[PDB]
């Protein structure tokens, strides 16, 4: 699904490892 | 077309935003949030007394950091709950984190010395990291980070995000997402890449990746900009800007009139990012 892919990209795939840990705190 | 736009300070940086922008920001020092409280002096003293009463109903020690600033040390490793004030104008900030001791008290002490107030429309000339109504004065290295969320009344469904964080990211933006986007583009004919490559802003070496797609009667966007960052640098941390329009439920009104409008807002904001001159 197109918007599900866009959402995956925005919420997780473009976030680097350091930025992922920070967002999850 | 930057009529009425406002220059904002976040951390070490400035960015320009349209006047009706709705803004939310968080700030983090050595990994823990530094939160603005609207306590007046007696209200802060009352808050501290309540917390000490509760920790007694576990508690260990109350610590004077000097400047009407105080911290409570308890068990969580300890928990150090620091309350620090800006000068000259009174504002209170809470800064709470876990501690394994003399080192953390010294950091709180330096915070209480270094925390300066700033007026609403003020862009400080002194070095330091801007937070709500204040800035942490100085230019020695510290772990520091912020995140800003922004919405625009004229672009329903659009969200913009601006972040800095000390330390290099482990990969670059194009390395990180190119395979993912390519798989999207080969799966969905409504999906296109608008731009891919570099978007320097002065000396900031930003990588950039802009995608858009149409489905279910709507057009969505994901615009991405990143400076990978350098270790132990205040002024070239990891730095990111993003703009997204995702799926909204019913056919909802467009966020933008056209890709060009979206790209113009994006470029105007991104090209206004700069280290605060000090």
């Amino acid at each position: 699904d197109l918007f599900a892919s866009i959402g995956a990209l925005w919420t997780w795939a473009w976030r680097g490892p350091k930025a992922r840990q920070e967002l999850l705190k | 077309d930057k009529t009425g736009w406002i220059t904002h300070c976040f951390g070490r940086f400035l960015i320009d935003l349209p006047p009706d922008a709705v803004i939310n920001a968080g700030y983090y020092l050595w990994g823990d949030r530094i939160e603005y409280l609207d306590d007046k002096p007696t209200e802060l003293a009352a808050r501290v007394d309540r917390l000490e009463q509760e920790w007694r109903t576990m508690f260990l020690r109350k610590i004077d950091f000097g400047n009407e600033s105080v911290g409570l040390l308890s068990w969580s490793t300890y928990l150090l709950d620091t309350y620090v004030t800006s000068k000259p104008t009174w504002h209170v900030y809470r800064w709470k984190g876990k501690v394994s001791e003399q080192h953390a008290v010294e950091i709180s002490r330096a915070l209480a010395r270094n925390l300066r107030s700033r007026a609403p429309k003020e862009i400080p000339s002194e070095p330091g990291f801007c937070i709500d109504h204040a800035y942490i004065a100085g230019d020695s290295f510290q772990v520091e980070r912020f995140g800003v969320g922004v919405t625009f009344p004229e672009h329903p469904g659009a969200r913009f995000e601006f972040r800095s964080s000390t330390g290099a990211e482990l990969n670059s933006l194009l390395e990180r997402v190119d395979g993912f986007v390519q798989n999207m583009l080969s799966t969905f004919a409504g999906m296109e890449t608008l731009r891919k490559g570099k978007h320097p802003v002065g000396s900031l070496p930003g990588e950039e990746y802009l995608v858009a797609g149409s489905d279910k009667g709507q057009r969505g966007y994901t615009f991405m900009w990143e400076v990978q960052g350098k270790e132990e640098s205040l002024t070239e941390p990891n730095l990111t800007a993003g703009l997204a329009v995702l799926e909204r439920s019913n056919p909802p009104p467009p966020a933008f009139k056209s890709d060009k409008e979206a790209l113009e807002l994006w470029d105007t904001i991104v090209d206004s990012i700069r280290v605060r001159p000090t």
